[PDB]
RNA sequence: GAAAGAAUUAAAUUAAUAUAAUGGUAUAACUGUGCGAUAAUUGUAACACAAACGAGUGAAACAAGUACGUAAGUAUGGCAUAAUGAACAAAUAACACUGAUUGUAAAGGUUAUUGAUAACGAAUAAAAGUUACGCUAGGGAAGGGUAAUAUAGCGAAAGAGUAGAUAUUGUAAGCUAUGUUUGCCACCUUCGACUCAACAUUUCCUCUUGGUUGUAAAAGCUAAGAAGGGUUUGACUGUUCGUCAAUUAAAAUGUUACGUGAGUUGGGUUAAAUACGAUGUGAAUCAGUAUGGUUCCUAUCUGCUGAAGGAAA
RNA sequence: AAUAUUUAAAAUCAAAUAUAUAUAUAUUUGUUAAUAGAUAAUAUACGGAUCUUAAUAAUAAGAAUUAUUUAAUUCCUUGGAAUAUUAUAUUUUAAAAUAUAAAUACUGAAUAUCUAAAUAUUAUUAUUAUAAUAAUAAUAAUAUGGUAAUAGAACAUUUAAUGAUAAUAUAUAUUAGUUAUUAAUUAAUAUAUGUAUUAAUUAAAUAGAGAA
RNA sequence: UAGCCUUUAUAAAUAAUAAUUAUUAUAUAAUAUAUUAUAUAAAGAAUGGUACAGCAAUUAAUAUAUAUUAGGGAACUAGUUUUUUAAUAAUAUUAAAUCUCGAAAUAUUUAAUUAUAUAUAAUAAAGAGUCAGAUUAUGUGCGAUAAGGUAAAUAAUCUAAAGGGAAACAGCCCAGAUUAAGAUAUAAAGUUCCUAAUAAAUAAUAAGUGAAAUAAAUAUUAAAAU
RNA sequence: AGUAUGAAAAUGAUUAUUUUAUAAGCAAUCAUGAAUAUAUUAUAUUAUAUUAAUGAUGUACCUUUUGUAUAAUGGGUCAGCAAGUAAUUAAUAUUAGUAAAACAAUAAGUUAUAAAUAAAUAGAAUAAUAUAUAUAUAUAAAAAAAUAUAUAUUU
């Protein structure tokens, strides 16, 4: 290994904060998507925008992917997530079966919340 | 109701399927704002690119001209010709 | 209540399938049996699959004829996926298309068939070696990485040690370090001697110290600190190495382009000459042996050794 | 206290979210550290300085390491409210009371916006003179990194055809201005020439050289 | 030659790209134990056999004071018991590139709908270049779970990509330079000084451990929980 | 190797301005003091020009490569010279001329005007779009594959 890819094995505090922020943003996006759909469905039934926003009973999304994203068991929120799953991917070939998320290529775009139950 | 979607991240490190999805959605460059009438189809498409994009719901959409007008900064002066 | 039939359910595709292996097959594609021996037939084949082209694959339908079946229908070889070869040039038939003045002919064409190019998209009907006497065009179409090996260490301790695994020793298996050996990779196209050495410490000698029923003493053995100083001269060999002789307090192990050829040498390795043994029909060749045998360089910069001038004191 | 395990949130408990809901069900989260082991050759090598806190004593420092977090702290549902803080002003006796503010952490690209300019296309205009056109100028949008390559548009140079003009001119050179500028033009200065095969349009090329 | 690139055009043109709907079940309401609507749940039309999971059948491995089949010993008077040797059965437990009876996600993929049209497909007439690739990540073959190794699979970047970060850096993290301007949002990465920018909270470390390139078995000392 | 002329460059010496004897690397760019020079509108607290205070950024150029600051290629500097050109043809495209004809006008020829077929004496609505017709295979004639031809004016 003569070429030096000087990437540290762990993240800085600032990196971790940024990661957390990014995670929070994707959750927010999902929430917005569900909310807009609900609003649209309220409008279709025949309420005003404000009335829809007020509504006690929020409509859950019917499409599959959205519904999965909504579930925390499948796609957890940043507040829900463990410290470890925010900053460590599962890597079967690593010692500890774990690897920094920053070592994943395009980790800033690519999402990866859920690790295996005991790894 | 309308999703105001914004292409927050670039499409440089992004695979080709996700690029194609973005193109279909209508977003060109980074921070290129697009309003979309809400429906299941557009919602699913947005979910597919959830990490590149910032979405927020709105009462009304805005045409490109309106958006431009909103953007324009205040010229702090009033011309008086003589 | 009994007999017979129709059968159904469960199981099975482990047998069998001309043949490999895989998929399929009892609704059988497997097996038996009647007829038959025909469809292992003739012209057009769309449309698909596959697919650079050349080819390859499945195939509805239309038309001619055939075999089985009461009929419905089925059959354009085999349950499927291998079982193969272009043109050119020849050859054989059929076709009735051309017939170089006309008529015949010859010769060419169409249709069907024939043999191989296995380096298997086949360059020709037909082609092996050798060069250290070689030549031209180009390409690189010890260092670096690795650490299996090697060297060193650690953990655990079977077992030796007159008795006691751990004074000293330490099987096979376990965990590391090193980049000193032999490899592997292919980013990257000279061994020894002399001379002068610089560095490391994993210490051979000298200084300090722990352990040593195996430290009585003296010699030792083993371990910790320690790189200040020191660490060989000859016979043999090109040798480093090694064997020995005589010494020494000791004759440590490396690194430095296995330090040092714009500093020396040129014995080894090395081309032209020649011979020997072996190999080859031979030219010639060799993880062979032997004699002979070619590079040079006034120092621009860095650096180092000395010596001046200028300068801000 | 002693012996022996484990180093765990699966179970278990606690806390939080979601469905009927003072409870049940389902989901999510929470379970050690230090040292030794430790190791080669130009020179210490976190990139370097340097970083580990301390009363008396500061209008003042106290990780710049590791882990979990925040953007002053606490409740309620990004937002408001309360709480003290900090700074400031005022009033009263260096303190107290009142009130105003700060709470949007910041740096950071040739990213995006704004701000202007250019070209190209799409869609609207305006002005001036295939007028369903051309030129120029507006607005909105999209686009404008590029080797091999493809396509489009220009300029310098030399010759041929046509061709005013003139030493108050032309050419070449130098210097300083000008025009979104390989080019040309203005002025000054110099040297030549009684003068552009000149501007422009065509035709062509021994038509552009830091790389053999 | 095809693949990928370019130019100019063609339409009774959206055929392209992306997603949704499509299914199953539950509850409620309305009609005729069925249908429709609404809401919710379910990795949700069709195709599949990798991960995972599993030991079924195949191929392999282990154990039984268990049973049977025989054999070698052994005690009394050929019969009999025990300590057994193998095979077979029974029961329990295990794994495999060429085992998958269970089984994902990603994937392949169809209709209509919506969204992309200053956008795509297809076709027609013409021009190319290229056929030495590299690294990173993931899943493998070879190698020794060695190589800046080798061989291919998927994605990205470099190739041909300047800018910020990673000390320096082809391939990593961000992000694509038409020309400027420099007010505002920022990305990755940072905020004691060098060096543009910082204040807090709660724990832990005392080893300069560490502070952008994490070194192992094991040992010692603590700390929690039982 | 003509004759004039020659502030063309490389190159040398000298002078002037400016910087430089405690500072380290493509020698440039940007920031930014100072000094000097020129300036018939510097009115100035002015403008331009020249100049390695000081600060920041900055790994020559080409070639060849997966990849070069490379210690890979090549170049001592400057001046001049040094590379997709022509002929005979073919196919496309754009425009222009003419147009069911074009070129050529002496005739002759080439291309077009009809598609086929190896080739032959065959060749395009019997009453309209293919369901008709033509050709090649086949045939009594159809059907079948393929391509072509037809819905005031021929293309
Ligand atoms: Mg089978
Ligand atoms: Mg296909
Ligand atoms: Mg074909
Ligand atoms: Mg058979
Ligand atoms: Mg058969
Ligand atoms: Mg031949
Ligand atoms: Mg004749
Ligand atoms: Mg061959
Ligand atoms: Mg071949
Ligand atoms: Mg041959
Ligand atoms: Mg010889
Ligand atoms: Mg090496
Ligand atoms: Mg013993
Ligand atoms: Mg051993
Ligand atoms: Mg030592
Ligand atoms: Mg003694
Ligand atoms: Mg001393
Ligand atoms: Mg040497
Ligand atoms: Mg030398
Ligand atoms: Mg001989
Ligand atoms: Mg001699
Ligand atoms: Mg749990
Ligand atoms: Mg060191
Ligand atoms: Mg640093
Ligand atoms: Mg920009
Ligand atoms: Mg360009
Ligand atoms: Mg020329
Ligand atoms: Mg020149
Ligand atoms: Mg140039
Ligand atoms: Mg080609
Ligand atoms: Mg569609
Ligand atoms: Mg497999
Ligand atoms: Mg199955
Ligand atoms: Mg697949
Ligand atoms: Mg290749
Ligand atoms: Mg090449
Ligand atoms: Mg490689
Ligand atoms: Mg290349
Ligand atoms: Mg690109
Ligand atoms: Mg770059
Ligand atoms: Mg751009
Ligand atoms: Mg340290
Ligand atoms: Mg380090
Ligand atoms: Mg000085
Ligand atoms: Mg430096
Ligand atoms: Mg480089
Ligand atoms: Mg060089
Ligand atoms: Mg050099
Ligand atoms: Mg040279
Ligand atoms: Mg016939």
């Amino acid at each position: 290994g003569g070429l030096l890819w000087k990437i540290p094995w762990r993240m800085s505090t600032h990196q971790k904060t940024r990661q957390r922020e990014r995670l929070r943003n994707v959750d927010q996006v999902i929430k917005q998507l569900t909310l807009g759909l609900h609003v649209q469905r309220c409008q279709d039934k025949g309420l005003t925008y404000q009335e829809a926003m007020e509504s006690k009973k929020k409509y859950k999304p019917r499409s599959k992917s959205l519904r999965l994203l909504n579930k925390p068991s499948v796609f957890p929120k940043e507040n829900q997530m463990s410290s470890k799953d925010k900053y460590w991917t599962f890597d079967k070939k690593a010692v500890g079966y774990r690897k920094g998320i920053h070592k994943v290529p395009k980790w800033t775009k690519i999402s990866i919340r859920k690790a295996p139950k005991f790894f | 109701v309308f999703y105001k979607v914004t292409l927050s991240r670039s499409l440089i490190g992004v695979p080709h399927t996700t690029k194609s999805i973005v193109k279909s959605l209508g977003l060109g460059k980074r921070g290129s704002i697009v309003y979309k009438k809400v429906n299941p189809a557009i919602a699913g498409s947005l979910a597919k690119v959830k990490e590149l994009v910032k979405v927020e719901v709105t009462e009304h959409e805005l045409t490109p001209s309106q958006q431009r007008e909103l953007r324009k900064s205040n010229p702090g002066f009033i011309v008086e010709k003589r």
